[PDB]
């Protein structure tokens, strides 16, 4: 096979964003491999070497007046410009979740089980997902697999509640998150899988 | 704290000569440009609604990425990239029901550089029909992943894995799934 | 309507 050497170069052009477009900072970004070594920072306003590699390249680009205004700029012309044209479809983006509960294993009751919330299809990421037993919140025993990314834009979550159930238990998984208009449960009651009455 | 980040992300790699050029919005893709083809692809369609690119202009940059590449080679006498070997997870994208449809998704996360072979496998056999993937995603720690879908039809008789390849690793890595 | 490019600066060829 080809084991050659590899050499990569990066460029990172990025936008932040806080409340709304109120405040922008905008990075010009050059790696060597994962190094760093030249930024543009709008909160600087001129290049910097972040490594040696990179000091020949802030001079010269600093040397550059025009070159200077323009990216000065960038915190209007692109990042402004880019959040306006992409916000109905990116910032405006909310996917409800598809929420389904159930047990890990068939199990009778009055043994140890995992009962499963999984939180599929949502979009932002931000979530909080919350266990019930009879109405009482459960803190122990939540295990979760965090958040996963499914690369298309949704994410799904697995939250896991390690319990012993009995015949007469309503358990309740609860999702709270940005495209919900009203409340968001989903019961799993005991007696409905009473294995050995 | 920020709400909300947009990345303008490009690679350039030698000797292979590929390139990338791709945005990203809080860590997923807007699009990238298919330079072969001077096309901009949409991750979602419905994203190319009423937003455009000008793909011509990502040819232009990845020209500049591979002229500041020759001077940064130099400029390490030729320090190479330590490879670093993906951690690779296989998911379902819902709840797995016999006989309902699912799509099965490998991802491969926190490598470098940015080649890897992925192939699905049936029962050992590559899967070479409906599979689809993503162009490499950038990381904050300039690492990259990249997610590999098989759309399926789940019964007790099939197993799969998925097949990362990747100079970093000492063998194939293979991470399995079957029906639960 | 159209989403920016930013640009790259060109590297000193610092020969």
């Amino acid at each position: 096979g080809d084991t050659r050497p590899r050499f990569l170069e990066q460029v990172k052009h990025e936008c932040h964003f806080f409340n709304g477009t109120e405040r922008v900072r905008f990075l010009d970004r050059y790696f060597y491999h994962q190094e760093e070594y030249v930024r543009f920072d709008s909160d600087v306003g001129e290049y910097r070497a972040v490594t040696e590699l990179g000091r020949p390249d802030a001079e010269y680009w600093n040397s550059q007046k025009d070159l200077l205004e323009q990216k000065r700029a960038a915190v209007d012309t692109y990042c402004r410009h880019n959040y306006g044209v992409g916000e109905s479809f990116t910032v405006q983006r909310r996917v409800y979740p598809e929420v389904t509960v159930y047990p890990a294993k068939t199990q009778p009751l009055q043994h140890h089980n995992l009962l499963v919330c999984s939180v599929n299809g949502f979009y932002p990421g931000s979530i909080e997902v919350r266990w019930f037993r009879n109405g009482q919140e459960e803190k122990t025993g939540v295990v979760s697999t965090g958040l996963i990314q499914n690369g298309d834009w949704t994410f799904q979550t697995l939250v896991m509640l390690e319990t012993v159930p009995r015949s007469g238990e309503v358990y309740t998984c609860q999702v709270e998150h940005p495209s919900l208009t009203s409340p968001l449960t989903v019961e799993w009651r005991a007696s409905s899988a009473d294995l050995v009455p | 704290k920020e709400e909300h980040v947009i990345i303008q992300a490009e690679f350039y790699l030698n000797p292979d000569q590929s390139g990338e050029f791709m945005f990203d919005f809080d860590g997923d893709e807007i699009f990238h440009v298919d330079m072969a083809k001077k096309e901009t692809v949409w991750r979602l369609e419905e994203f190319g609604r009423f937003a455009s690119f000008e793909a011509q202009g990502a040819l232009a940059n990845i020209a500049v990425d591979k002229a500041n590449l020759e001077i940064m080679t130099k400029r390490s006498n030729y320090t190479p990239i330590t490879n670093v070997p993906p951690e690779v997870t296989v998911l379902t994208n819902s709840p797995v029901e016999l006989r309902e449809p699912n799509v099965l998704i490998c991802f491969i996360d926190k490598f470098t550089p940015p080649v890897v072979n992925v192939t699905w496998l049936r029962n050992g056999k590559p899967v070479t029909t409906g599979v689809s993937e993503t162009v490499f995603l950038p990381r904050e720690d300039h690492l990259f992943r990249k997610f590999h879908y098989l759309p399926f039809l789940p019964s007790t008789e099939d197993v799969y894995d998925c097949r990362v390849e990747h100079w970093g690793l000492d063998e194939p890595l293979l991470k399995h799934w079957e029906f639960d | 309507k159209r989403i920016a490019k930013a640009v790259n600066e060109k590297s000193c060829n610092c020969l």
